[PDB]
C-alpha cells in the first residue's frame, strides 16, 4: 500500500480517488519483464563488479523501475479493468493520470 | 442524469481541495489550536465564529470566505434572538451541512471547500472540545482529536496519528502540528487558538514575536 | 439615575447608581447600568430602562460582529458614529417618552500619548455627540450635581485610584441632593457600579473596593 | 470539457489584456508612483479611489472604468457608514478580487481587465505603502516593490527588476518607470502620486509642464 | 419519455434508502417504540412532532430533517389555529404524503426518504398505536404492528414477524427490536419511546445509563 | 405536435385509473347511493361537496383528493357569496370539467382521475337525482340511472344494467351495488348515501355495524 | 469562435453604416460646421444636445435618434441637477460609449449607427473646438480638425485632407466641406453650426435662402 509502487491515480468523480498500485496490474506478462529486467540487471552487476551472482536487490530494484518503461497499460487498459474499478468504487471514472490563472485557492 | 449528473461535479469539487493548503485543527489541555499554512497576511482560513465556537477552511477562498461571513451573520442573528449561550457548534456545523448540500445539487459549480467547525466549552465549565469537518458534498464528521484539511492529507493525518497526545501543553500541541504538517516559520503560518480559560470570547491569534516564542 | 465619566492620567473610569423608580417608587436596589461593549470602551445609559439594556446589548453586538467580519475594530471614531446613529434611530420614541441617552468611554489604543488617550463622549436625544475635554461627563437627573461635584473635586485626580474615589463622592452628592439617584446602602450592601479602561482594557471594579471608598466618604461627612 | 471552457475564458481574458498599453506602480520615498502609457486627454487609467486609496488599471476601458466607479461607490459608503480611516485599501482589493471571481464565473465574457490597488500610511504616520493586484480570474497578489499590468509585462518587469532602489526620489522613480515602461513625452503619458505628506487626500496627479521639469 | 426519467427517478431513490441505515417501530403496551442504529450523537432519526405524534424517518439526512422541520411547522400552526386535539398522526401522514408525491413528481430529483408517523392515545384514554409509512412515492401504507424502514428491510422484518407480541413490556420489545435491527450498544443506538402514560407530551427519548439498564 | 401529446396524454391517463378500484354510483328511492371498494380506513374515496351536492372519484388518490378540496372551497364560496340554494350539482360538474380540460392540456401530467358528481333535490321537494361523469379530458356526461368509476368498468356496468331497478329500497340497491361490484365486507367498504329526506345535509355515511345490518 | 463571431457583429454594423449617407463635421473659426447629405426635409442627422454641445450621426435613423433622445434626456437630467456650465461633451461622449458598447455586447443586433459630439467654448470664452468620434463598439477617438462618418469615409477624408483649414470662415468652410463631401444643393443639405459667439445656444441651423447665399 507504499506510495512508492504507484501507478496510476483514477478520478473518481465521487472524490477519494484512488490510487491504483502495481498490485492492481501484476499480469504474467509484467512479471515475465520484471524478471527480464532483474535478470538483465544481474549480468550488467557481474559485468561491472565480476562476481558471479543473482542480487535480491536486482530484483527490489526492478519492482520500481518496471513502471519507468511503461507496459502499455496507463491510458489504454480495457474497458473491463475501468469496469472492475468503477464497481469496486461504485463510481464512474472520469480520467486516468500516471503518476495558473483559474481563481484563487487558500 | 441522476448520479452521473451530481458525480461530475463531485470530481471537479475534490480536485480543487486538492490544490489548496494545508490546515489542521487539534484537542489540547487549553482548548482548540488551529494551524494552518498561510503565506498571505491579509487573507486569512481561521476565523472567530461566535463567542467560543471557531472556523477553518481550505479551499477557493472566494467561496469558503462565504461561508465564513454566513456563519457570523447566522450566530450573530440566533445569539441577538435568543441569547449567546444558545448558539452551540453544533448548529453551525448542521447550517453549513444544509448550505454546502444545497450548492452541490443545485448551484452551477459546487464548492471546492472543506470545513471545520470547532467548539470549546465556557468559562469556568468543564467538556471536551468538539470538532466537525464538514464536506463539499454536505456530509458531516464528528472528530474526537483533530481535522485535517486540504491538500494531501494522508501523510498530515498518519504523523498527527503517532505524535498525538491528548491534554498536551500549548507549545507541545504547537510543535506536534507543525511538524506533522510539514510531512515554515512565523512569516508562512497562521496560527490562533480557541482559548477555553478566556471569560467571553475564546478565539485568539498568535502572531509575530509571541508565536515567535512558542514556535 | 446618574453616571459620571473621568479621564486620569493613563485611564478612564465610569461608575453607576443602582435605583430604578416609577415615580415616587423605588423599584429597583441593583440594577447594573454600566456595561463593559468591549474590551476598550464602556457604556452608561440613563433613561427608560427597556430601551437602555437593548442599546448596550445591540451596540456591543455590532461591535463585534465588525470586528468579526473584518479582521480589526472600528477606530474610536467608527464607535462613536454608529452609537450616534442609534441613538438618532431611537428619535421617535423619546419623543413619546422612550428616551435613552448614552455616555461612551473609551481608551483609544491609537491615540499618540497614552497618558491622554483616554475617551469621554456624551450624546443629546438627536444623535449629535460631543468629545469632551474639561475631563469629565454624566448623564441622568443627578447629572448637575454630579459635575458641580467634579468640577471642584477634580483637582484631586492623579492616578485611577483618586480618580476611582472621585467618582464615588460624585455619586454620592447626586444622590445627596436628589431622590432619583440612590445612594451607597448601607444596611443591604449595595454599592455603585464602577468599570476602569487603560492601557490593558476594560475591567470591573470589585465591590469591595466601592465599599470601602462609600466607607470612607460618610465617614468623612458625619464629622 | 468543463476544464476547456475554462481555459479557453483565460485565454480571451489574457489576449485582451495582451491587447492593450502597460501601466508601472512602484512604492517610492514619498509614497506611491503610476505611470501609464496613456494617448488620450479625456481617458484615464489611474484614479484616486479615496483618501489615501489609489487604483490603476490595464485592459478593456468600458469595464475598468465600471470598476472604478463602483470602487468609488463602496468606499464612500462605507467612509461615511463607519468613518474614513476605516476604509483601507486591503477591503478594496478584497471586494474587487470578489468582483472579478464573480463576474468570470458568472457573466457572459470574463472582464478583460488588470487591476491595482495602492494604499499609503496617514499624514504624520509611518508605514510600508501596499500594492495590490487582481486578476481577471479573481486572485490577488501583494507585492511589495512594483506592479506591471497589461502589454508585455515580463520585459517591463525585467528592467524595474535592475533599476529598482527602495526610498528613490520622485525624480528618480519616474526615470526608473519611464525607462523600464520604454523596454516617451507628456503628450503620451499619465503620471500619478499617492504623495504621504498630504493631510488629506494623498493622490496628485502631475501634468504638463511641472510632469515636464521632473523628466 | 418521461417515462424512462420516472423509472430511473424511482430507482435513484430505492437506492439512497437501501444504502442508509435500519430503522424501527413498533407497538407494545405502553405506546410505541422507535429503535434505529445511529452512530452520531448529534444527528438523530426519530423526532416529537406533536404532543402524541412522533416520527422516524430513513434516507437522506438533510431531507428527512427538511420534512422533519416542515411537519413540525404543520402540527403547530394547526394546533394553534385550532386546538392540540385537533391535531392527528392522520392529517400528518397525509401532508407527507402529499409533499412527497409533489416532490417526486416536481423537482429535479425525487427524495430519497421513507417515512413513518406515529401516534398513540391520549392521556387516560384507551386506543390502538397506529403507525404509517409514506414511500418516496407518496404511497401511505396503515401498519398495524410495525414499520421497518431503509437498508435492506426483509430479514429485519421477518425476524419481527416471528418474535413480535402485543402488548410486550418495554424490555421485551426493546429485545426484539434490537435483535430483529441485528438481522450494538448504547452508543451505536437511538432509542425513543411514544409514552401513552405521559399526560401531555409523550415523546421520551432513553439515553445512556437508562437505557443500558433497559438492554 | 399538440394531438400528439394528446395521444400520450389519453393512455397514460386511462391506464392510471385502469390501475385503480372500482366505485359505483346509483340512484335510489331515497336518494342516491354510492359504493366504492376502498381498503384503507382514513383514506376515502366518497365526500360531501354541498348540503345536497356529492362526490365520488377514482384514480390517483392526491390528485382526486386536490379535486375534491378545489370542489369543496368553490361551493363553500359560492354559497356565503350568494345562498345554498344556488349552488347546484350542474354548476360543480361543470367547474371540474373546466378545470380536468385545463389540467389535460396545460399541464405536464394529465391527472389520472374520473370523477362522479351527485345531486338529489331538497327537503320536501320532488325531482329526479342528477349524476355526471367528468372524465380526464373535460369531457362531461350526463347518467340517468348509474355511473360506475375506475378498474375494468364493463362488467360491473352490465351486471348494474340487469339489476338495477328504480325506487329500489336502501337495502336492495345496496345488493344490487355490491353484487356487481363483484363481478367483500364491511372492512373493504367505503358506502354512504345522498339521503333525500335529511333537512338539510343529505350526505350519510353508512360504516360499521349499521352498515353490517343492510348488508 | 468567439472573435468570428464578434467580426460577424461588426461586418453587420459596418454594412448599415455605408449603405446610407455621408456627414462632415470641421472646426472653423466661429466654432464647427456640420453638413449632411439629407434630402428629407422631417428626417434630421444634426442635432443640438446641449447649450455648447451638438451632436451629428450616420446609420440608421431609428437607432440614432434612440440615441439622440437618450443623449438629450441626459444633458438635461445633468444640467438641471448640478448646473448648465456642468455638462461638457466629453461627458456626452462618454455615454455614447458605454451605451453603444453595451448594445454592441448584450443586444440582439449591434446598433449600426457612427456618432461624432462636438463642442464649443462657452460665450467670450476661448478654446479649441473638440470632436469626438463614438463608433459602434464603444470605441472613442479625440479628432483635432474633422470626422467624417457614413457611406464611402475615404475620399472625403481625404478631400478634406488637402483642403482643411484652420480658422477658415464660414464661407470657406463650407465650401471645403461641400467640396469633400461630393467626392448638392440647399434641397439636398443639411447644414448646421455651433457657432461659439452666440450667448447661450449655440447650435444654429442654415436653411433656406441664407443657405443658398452662403454655397
Amino acid at each position: 500500500e507504499i506510495d512508492d509502487n504507484r501507478f496510476l491515480e483514477v478520478t473518481y468523480a465521487n472524490g477519494d480517488k484512488e490510487v491504483m498500485y502495481f498490485k492492481d496490474f501484476n499480469s504474467g506478462a509484467m512479471i515475465q519483464n520484471v524478471v527480464d529486467r532483474a535478470k538483465k540487471n544481474a549480468i550488467k552487476s557481474v559485468l561491472e563488479t565480476g562476481q558471479p551472482g543473482l542480487r535480491i536487490q536486482h530484483l527490489l530494484d526492478s519492482i520500481v523501475d518496471e513502471f519507468a518503461e511503461n507496459e502499455d497499460l496507463p491510458n489504454t487498459t480495457n474497458p473491463d479493468d475501468w469496469a472492475r474499478i468503477s464497481g469496486k468504487k461504485g463510481e464512474r471514472i472520469v480520467y486516468i493520470r500516471t503518476l495558473s490563472n483559474l481563481g484563487q485557492y487558500l | 442524469s441522476p448520479e452521473q449528473a451530481m458525480r461530475e461535479r463531485s470530481e471537479l469539487a475534490r480536485k480543487g481541495i486538492a490544490r489548496a493548503k494545508s490546515v489542521v485543527a487539534l484537542a489540547y489541555a487549553g482548548g482548540v489550536l488551529f494551524v494552518a499554512e498561510n503565506p498571505s497576511r491579509s487573507l486569512q482560513k481561521i476565523s472567530e465564529l461566535y463567542d467560543r465556537v471557531g472556523f477553518a477552511a481550505a479551499g477557493k477562498f472566494n467561496e469558503f470566505d462565504n461561508l465564513r461571513r454566513g456563519g457570523i451573520q447566522f450566530a450573530d442573528t440566533r445569539g441577538y434572538a435568543y441569547d449567546r449561550r444558545d448558539v452551540t457548534g453544533r448548529q453551525l456545523a448542521n447550517v453549513y451541512a444544509q448550505t454546502l448540500g444545497t450548492i452541490f445539487t443545485e448551484q452551477a459549480k459546487p464548492y471546492e471547500v472543506e470545513l471545520c467547525v470547532a467548539e470549546v466549552a465556557h468559562y469556568g465549565e468543564t467538556k471536551r472540545p468538539e470538532l466537525y469537518r464538514i464536506t463539499y458534498d454536505g456530509s458531516i464528521a464528528d472528530e474526537p482529536h483533530f481535522v485535517v484539511m486540504g491538500g494531501t492529507t494522508e501523510p498530515i493525518a498518519n504523523a498527527l496519528k503517532e505524535s498525538y497526545a491528548e491534554n498536551a501543553s500549548l507549545t507541545d500541541a504547537l510543535r506536534i502540528a507543525v511538524a506533522a504538517l510539514r510531512a515554515l516559520g512565523v512569516a508562512s503560518l497562521e496560527v490562533a487558538v480557541l482559548d477555553a480559560n478566556r471569560p467571553r470570547r475564546a478565539f485568539r491569534r498568535i502572531t509575530g514575536s509571541a508565536l515567535q516564542a512558542l514556535l | 439615575t446618574t453616571i459620571v465619566a473621568l479621564k486620569y492620567p493613563g485611564g478612564v473610569v465610569m461608575a453607576g447608581d443602582r435605583r430604578s423608580t416609577q415615580g415616587n417608587m423605588i423599584s429597583g436596589r441593583d440594577v447594573r447600568k454600566v456595561y463593559i461593549t468591549d474590551d476598550y470602551t464602556a457604556t452608561g445609559i440613563a433613561g427608560t430602562a427597556a430601551v437602555a439594556v437593548e442599546f448596550a446589548r445591540l451596540y456591543a453586538v455590532e461591535l463585534e460582529h465588525y470586528e468579526k467580519l473584518e479582521g480589526v475594530p472600528l477606530t474610536f471614531a467608527g464607535k462613536i458614529n454608529r452609537l450616534a446613529i442609534m441613538v438618532r434611530g431611537n428619535l421617535a420614541a423619546a419623543m413619546q417618552g422612550l428616551l435613552a441617552l448614552p455616555l461612551l468611554a473609551g481608551y483609544d489604543i491609537h491615540a499618540s500619548d497614552p497618558q491622554s488617550a483616554g475617551r469621554i463622549v456624551s450624546f443629546d436625544a438627536a444623535g449629535g455627540w460631543n468629545i469632551e475635554e474639561e475631563g469629565y461627563q454624566a448623564v441622568g437627573s443627578g447629572s448637575l450635581f454630579a459635575k458641580s461635584s467634579m468640577k471642584k473635586l477634580y483637582s484631586q485626580v492623579t492616578d485611577g485610584d483618586s480618580g476611582l474615589r472621585v467618582a464615588v463622592e460624585a455619586l454620592y452628592d447626586a444622590a445627596d441632593d436628589d431622590s432619583a439617584t440612590g445612594g451607597p446602602d448601607l444596611v443591604r450592601g449595595i454599592f455603585p457600579t464602577a468599570v476602569i479602561i487603560d492601557a490593558d482594557g476594560a475591567v470591573d471594579v470589585p465591590e469591595s473596593r466601592i465599599a470601602e471608598l462609600a466607607r470612607a466618604i460618610i465617614e468623612s461627612r458625619s464629622g
